[PDB]
């Protein structure tokens, strides 16, 4: 067998090494155990013991001010990963608050399940140059490693291998340089090739049977195994239970005997805090899921007719959700006798695992809140939310809480997703990326919208950098060049065109012709959008004006697609009348033309009636290039020539290779005639350098008075 | 007009059928809607010299002289095809017994205003020939100054032509 | 008289071309 | 008020016909 | 005889002209006079009924959209000067979308007294532009005189040059140079002295009697002007109004049979005046300040029993304060039995004329209410305020709304004001330059925090421009050169060190120390403001610290009243903060180095032994110059010489004769835009964004994750 | 040193004592700070050479002769010692038939190698000059064309330069 | 550009791209 | 003026509109 | 619980007597 | 427990110093 | 890091309190 | 520094003067 060790479960190392005879003779692990809270000790201690007998763990393992400690080669070699059925805040390995950590080991560890590792401020490491983890997960994006010593620029980290004794050496390239992939100055690490990955290589011979993993005593044998994937029963890795035998926290199978009594044990007239452990699933899991419960001592869960609802009454009144930790703690819960509190951190979205846990979830008894998450999108992993019922609400009647999400944009396509916020209130700031509209849906399918008030939603604010709109733009003519370009498009009237000062363009080169469908981001500009704006045209015509808006881009590349897009620009609102509009991009042309110059001619022969002439393109190739007229005479009979050269005189003065006069003779015409024409070109000169405040304000001031005179002359009668 | 060319998608070209180290000119320019009219712009210009031969410069037909009744000599032939560019120049040091001794520093006019270099009066005894003709590599009708031994004002072969 | 929301100039004009001649009026009479 | 009768709601011929001929 | 024609009231026209037959030939108008809005209408019936017989006139007038017209002096060629009482909308001139004209040509007026104009929007009109309104306004820039024919870049000067008279046009000296001003193309304006001007000028340009003014027909008479200044009597010009005579409407003085038949009349069935004039002060007035009452005896304002405040009750539902006509509306007055609103606009500066009809209500009923004012910059006109009562309220029963105050950089000094509150939620947003300091004072004399509650106040807003603050940091030391400053001072370490996250460095050039703070422009880049971000320092909080914060230069130039100061890198909480910190704006002196030659280096002579030289600083300061140095030398021949001959074939010249002809540029024709981007100083400049609120964000995930970790492994175990 | 020259709020000055026909190479720098001690600038390096006038492009001294039947002349004469711009040189070839034709130049290496330059051939008989007449500002003395009989410097029809 | 000057049969080529089938003149400078 | 409105100062499309007809 | 205790305030020795043994 | 404000490595050193090392005890809850 | 640290990349005060002496 | 660097004299001047007087490690190109 493989796996011989007895049951060892959780246990603190804290204040004292003697708790190691707790692994007097120990090689299995379930839950955790924490290495910690050890402060007067060096390495007398830990090489008064090392203890090797480990096989692996499950959840994850925990280091935090210990001094000393250079590393763990020498303590735990026996270890080989990590299983992840439970976290800590988002990682499943902790490498925090060590002094004197030389390095660490680690040499044996070949597919992390679950999360990350967290490594920080720990200012003596380094050699971390020549440890992949995407070869050792399945999953990297949430890993966080930072503050070492290697944040000081150091460690030049010869590690050996094909260098300094071949020693099987598997090198791996990822970003542009292969590197002596290892864990120490004396150690190496393990490559393998998606042949065997899912279930692992090994230099024994080349991989194992494919219920293995990891490593295996013998090569192609499915019993010598040393990690398995799915499974475990009677010294080998498998990928089932045999339904007599029964499956218990995704490690191992037991009979149905040992499952009832490892409950039953506990069923006895003491509380230890212990679980209702029930058959079901073939799966001896901790409780029932819905439309199933146990009342009988049949020992097996059984499906109650009417609804068996995952009531989890909260502790505090409330809870935060901010971490897989805090959501994997309720997985299995869809009814809350409590209220929730979302406050995601992180630039590291995680609607795939509460999808996982709360994707069920349907009905909390008191309210929602959101809190600072900023890299989340949506309420896409809701989406069995139907009921925030009147019971409980944070301060100030309210019902909703969501702020300073700096990145939710949609919430649901409103499908069917039939919900209802019963009762309270809304809050709504700091929420850019969200339209209005959709919040309008969500006050719609609530019910009373009436319950709302002033600022209860902010106006001045989501749909900042970018929003979808009401109404659209269209065009009726455009016309071309080959430097310039025009645009005709329709007008725009709102209700009242006062409103409206003028029109919002864009434009860019774009040779991918599949560009962003983006407002604009212009926060001090700081978007190469080259933007311009346009005062908008007149009321001439009272049913519909005989001049069309337009504005000509101009000074543009030859034979280069452009997209270009424009957007309203309004009177800020005061209530939900209008969002502008917008018309779509359109990647256009631009016309052919004659005069580009090639670059970098050549003229050398290889014999005297032989000439090679080569050449370059120009920067302006101007697209489909037809072909490359050329002319060439006897050009070389000036006057210069019959006059020269005489006794006295200079021998070969006129030796001219490369002959003066043709040549592209030097200039000082840097901007004269029709660049400072274009002189307004500029740097550090912002995409919004207006004060449009003052504009704004003069075209209030001009409405205020027209307003004063029409209102006053208007009706100074009944009749 | 000016000789023509045109390519097939290339960034390079030759010419042929060309007289030996003579002088041409480019212009590469960039056509792009040919039928209308040649759509090609300003060019890209240069000269260009290569591969200088001076067997043109070395007497293609060799340069017998007149043995004038003056005790001079006249340097007749008839020039080349191909010249080789431009015949510029030979190395015509002539000073002795006073101040007659009709140095000439030829171009091309002055050939054609002598038709060649009409020396002093012969001295028989030794003679340096140090003339040589010159294109613009520097080969021409030398030898070296190798003092000829005039024989009763006669036998000044410079017919090595080298 | 248009059904869009009338506003300025074009208020103005409408609302002469509406009423016209001898119809409105200020009236400090009142 | 004109411009909040007219430039905020519509004004009809009825909401109109107080001051013409 | 100065106005001898009768006065006729206000009134205006909006129809055929027959209804200015009504005048039996007045001289001077009382109350408003507007004529405007006729169509069927053209200029000829204008040459004709000019109405020279008028005078002057005080209240404002305004003429808009009458259709037909050419000019004015075939309208009121004798109509004097506008004084100011009852302006329309801060305006007293109000010519306005008037069409068909083309010249104003308007000789009469020479010092308008206050108020302004706007002459506006004008599709025919030139003649403007050549007008000085600066020798007779004072209130000069108030005035949006704008969008005419003169503006849109059409007209052209035909004013006559050549004295038709004995005059030229005077070269009146605005804009710069002396402008050739005209009304029309024959009238030329009138210059007059300084002193002598302001009591009228002769048509000659002598003085004239003090109380003449204007134009004047005998200098230095009191009853052959054309204008008088304060008042006058019965023919002449005057200071006073002894008895039985009393003053009236500030230019007449008139009889007690006067006033006594004003307060016999009102506006329908009442023979004792509603707006009954009486006599107090020796002036005859409609209404009583505070502390008067009147029984009918003899027409004064007899002093009253008690206070005799003034509830102005309004008929309206609220009141709005937007020009100073509210204000009249409302000068004089005590008392609201209502509410008040205040909604300032434009570059105008109001607060003067404000306090100068207002600062005298102390009473409210209902709410305040401050909104929309751009250049609104204090309440210090409310100088009397005591209460602001609730017998009304707005949205959600509050009563001081206050809100979007684009310049308010305060409110009243907070050291002398005593008041009261009695109801009344608060609110607030959008209050930029409004300190949070003295906001919190303002709930500390509120008299009212049981009823202050959440949300209210928008700590994230209100006070993000022009720092104000509570605390400070210093320089503890500095060392300094002409091109580095190293500069260390010390730490700042809130409740929580982990909230710090840097350091601003605020620093740029100045000529002088009259510089100020600069942090409420527009936060972006160009501002004149190069800034840094640099890292906050390592603790050590365990030992006293000895590892101040500090920072050094990446460049500098010598001689350079640096002016600088910091900021420092907070985190945002709900909680009423502290501002965090800064130091004072230290203008500071850089060190000496010249490495620049100056440039420049003249080459030429002006006699055989004399020179000639110029110099011109380098753009770098160098100190103050203090002089220059030179160690000129002499060349021998050289062998330039001593390698030529020209007795030689042909002939060269190496230029031993003079030849610096001092030659110029005609290639470099730099046009009016004298500026060019060939290169610049930083394109699209590097200036931050939402790219740091990423490292925000890790800084929160940080402290979380400490969070998280210090909770759950520390419990306590009493129990 | 070298010179040291100083100007107090000014952007502008006139040295003098100057010698004349002098190209100055000026370095130029200058300090605002004199107490602790200077701190000068880079030489940003000019010149400039004086205005010319009618100073010494006109000769120094006399020009003269000799005068021999060995048919020689020494010839002599004095050059400025501030030279004005192109000194005045007076190029001279006489020419007749069989070993005759004569010389002398004027040019600053060539009187510092044959100490001016030395006549051959003076006796009677056809002697003339080709004279490109050359003189920068003028001088009592040039070679004045005509054709120069050799008799000594006598009437025009004769030697004359003076 | 608008941001500063503008000249040269710049002009008069975008005069023609503008204007085309409704009649163009100029005063010619060219 | 259309090149004193634009080749000595700014212009607009409209500007140019007008000179088109 | 434990920030809310300390990193508030600066605390007691009394909250840290609740974490003693 | 000190007049400084208690966070992070501040609130370590304090139980550590305040601990007289015998710490706190996690009973088995479960 | 002495020249090198901070005339490769961007260099810091703390990084130059240590290779004082 | 930005993206220049603190290279030549200004490196050694202000090596010297981050601490003044407890002296460094002069380093020209160490």
């Amino acid at each position: 067998h493989l796996y011989p060790g007895e049951v060892c479960p959780g246990m603190d190392i804290r204040n004292n090494l003697t708790r190691l005879h707790e692994l007097e003779n120990c090689s299995v692990i379930e839950g955790h155990l924490q290495i910690l809270l050890m402060f007067k000790t060096r390495p007398e201690d830990f090489r008064d013991l090392s203890f090797p007998k480990l096989i692996m763990i499950t959840d994850y393992l925990l280091l935090f001010r210990v001094y000393g400690l250079e590393s763990l080669k020498d303590l735990f070699p026996n270890l080989t990963v990590i299983r992840g059925s439970r976290l800590f805040f988002n990682y499943a390995l902790v490498i925090f608050e060590m002094v004197h950590l030389k390095e660490l080991g680690l040499y044996n560890l070949m597919n992390i399940t679950r999360g990350s590792v967290r490594i920080e401020k720990n200012n003596e490491l380094c050699y971390l140059a020549t440890i992949d983890w995407s070869r050792i997960l399945d999953s990297v994006e949430d890993n966080y490693i930072v503050l070492n010593k290697d944040d000081n620029e150091e460690c030049g980290d010869i590690c050996p291998g094909t260098a300094k004794g071949k020693t099987n050496c598997p090198a791996t390239v990822i970003n542009g340089q292969f590197v002596e992939r290892c864990w120490t100055h004396s150690h190496c690490q393990k490559v393998c090739p998606t042949i065997c990955k899912s279930h692992g290589c090994t230099a024994e011979g080349l991989c194992c049977h494919s219920e293995c993993l990891g490593n295996c005593s013998q090569p192609d044998d499915p019993t010598k195994c040393v990690a398995c994937r799915n499974f475990y029963l009677d010294g080998r890795c498998v990928e089932t239970c045999p339904p007599p035998y029964y499956h218990f926290q995704d490690w191992r199978c037991v009979n149905f005997s040992f499952c009832q009594d490892l409950h039953h044990k506990c069923k006895n007239s003491r509380r230890q805090g212990c679980h209702q452990y029930v058959i079901h699933n073939n799966k001896c899991i901790p409780e029932c899921p819905s439309g199933y419960t146990m009342n009988s001592s049949n020992l097996l869960c059984t499906p109650c007719l009417g609804p068996c609802p995952k009531v989890c009454h909260l502790l505090e009144g409330e809870k935060t959700i901010d971490s897989v930790t805090s959501a994997q703690e309720l997985r299995g819960c869809t009814v809350i006798n409590g209220s929730l509190i979302i406050n995601i951190r992180g630039g590291n979205n995680l609607a795939a695992e509460l999808e996982a846990n709360l994707g069920l979830i349907e009905e909390i008894s008191g309210y929602l809140k959101i809190r600072r998450s900023y890299a989340l999108v949506s309420l896409s992993f809701f989406r069995k939310l139907r009921l925030i019922r009147g019971e409980t609400l944070e301060i100030g009647n309210y019902s909703f809480y969501a702020l300073d999400n700096q990145n939710l944009r949609q919430l649901w396509d409103w499908s069917k997703h039939n919900l209802t916020i019963t009762q309270g209130k809304l809050f709504f700031h700091y929420n850019p990326k969200l339209c209005l509209s959709e919040i309008h849906k969500m006050e719609e399918v609530s019910g009373t919208k009436g319950r709302q008030e002033r600022n209860d939603i902010a106006l001045k604010t989501n749909g900042d950098q970018a929003s979808c709109e009401n109404e659209l733009l269209k065009f009726s003519y455009i016309r071309t060049s080959f430097d310039k370009i025009l645009l005709r498009w329709e007008p725009y009237w709102p209700p009242d065109f006062r409103d409206l000062l003028g029109f919002m363009l864009f434009y860019k080169e774009a040779p991918y012709q599949n560009v962003t469908e983006f407002d604009g981001q212009d926060a001090c500009g700081s978007n190469s959008w080259t933007v311009v704006d346009i005062d908008p045209p007149l009321r001439s015509n009272d049913p519909k004006s005989q001049n069309h808006p337009g504005w000509l881009m101009r000074g543009l590349k030859p034979w280069t697609q452009y997209a270009i897009f424009v957007k309203t620009l309004v009177t800020f609102s005061d209530e939900r009348r209008t969002y502008g509009a917008k018309s779509d991009i359109i990647y256009v042309q631009t016309d052919a033309t004659n005069p580009s110059v090639p670059l970098d001619p050549i003229s050398v022969s290889n014999s005297s009636s032989q000439i090679i002439l080569k050449w370059k393109p120009p920067s302006d190739p101007n697209g489909n290039i037809t072909h490359y007229l050329v002319f060439w005479e006897r050009q070389a009979e000036d006057s210069e020539l019959f006059e020269l050269d005489y006794c006295l005189k200079g021998l070969k003065l006129p030796s001219r290779t490369w002959s003066p006069p043709f040549e592209s003779e030097d200039s000082q015409k840097h901007n004269q005639s029709e660049y400072e024409d274009s002189a307004g070109e500029c740097c550090s000169c912002p995409k919004t350098d207006s004060q449009i405040l003052k504009e704004l304000e003069e075209s209030s001031f001009r409405k205020t008075f027209e307003d004063y005179l029409h209102n006053v002359v208007f009706v100074p009668r009944p009749s | 007009h000016r000789p023509f060319e045109k390519v097939v998608n290339k960034e390079s070209l030759v010419i042929s059928g060309l007289r030996h180290f003579t002088g041409y000119r480019i212009e590469l320019q960039a056509c792009n809607q040919d039928t209308p009219e040649e759509r090609c712009s300003v060019a890209a210009y240069v000269s260009a010299r290569t591969m200088p031969e001076a067997k043109a410069d070395d007497i293609v037909g060799p340069v017998t002289h007149e043995i004038f009744e003056n005790n001079v000599v006249h340097l007749m032939w008839q020039e080349p095809k191909e010249p080789n560019g431009l015949i510029v120049l030979y190395e015509v040091s002539y000073r002795r017994y006073g101040d007659e001794e009709l140095h000439l520093c030829v171009s091309r006019k002055h050939f054609a205003l002598e038709r060649g270099c009409r020396l002093r009066g012969l001295s028989p005894g030794n003679y340096s020939v140090r003339i040589r003709a010159t294109s613009l590599a520097g080969n021409g009708s030398w030898t070296e100054p190798t003092y000829f031994y005039v024989t009763d004002y006669l036998d000044v072969p410079s017919n090595i032509a080298k | 008289f248009v059904n869009q929301h009338l506003c300025g100039s074009h208020l103005v004009e409408a609302l002469y071309l509406v009423c016209g001649e001898r119809g409105f009026f200020y009236t400090p009479k009142t | 008020g004109i411009v909040e009768q007219c430039c905020t709601s519509i004004c009809s011929l009825y909401q109109l016909e107080n001051y013409c001929n």
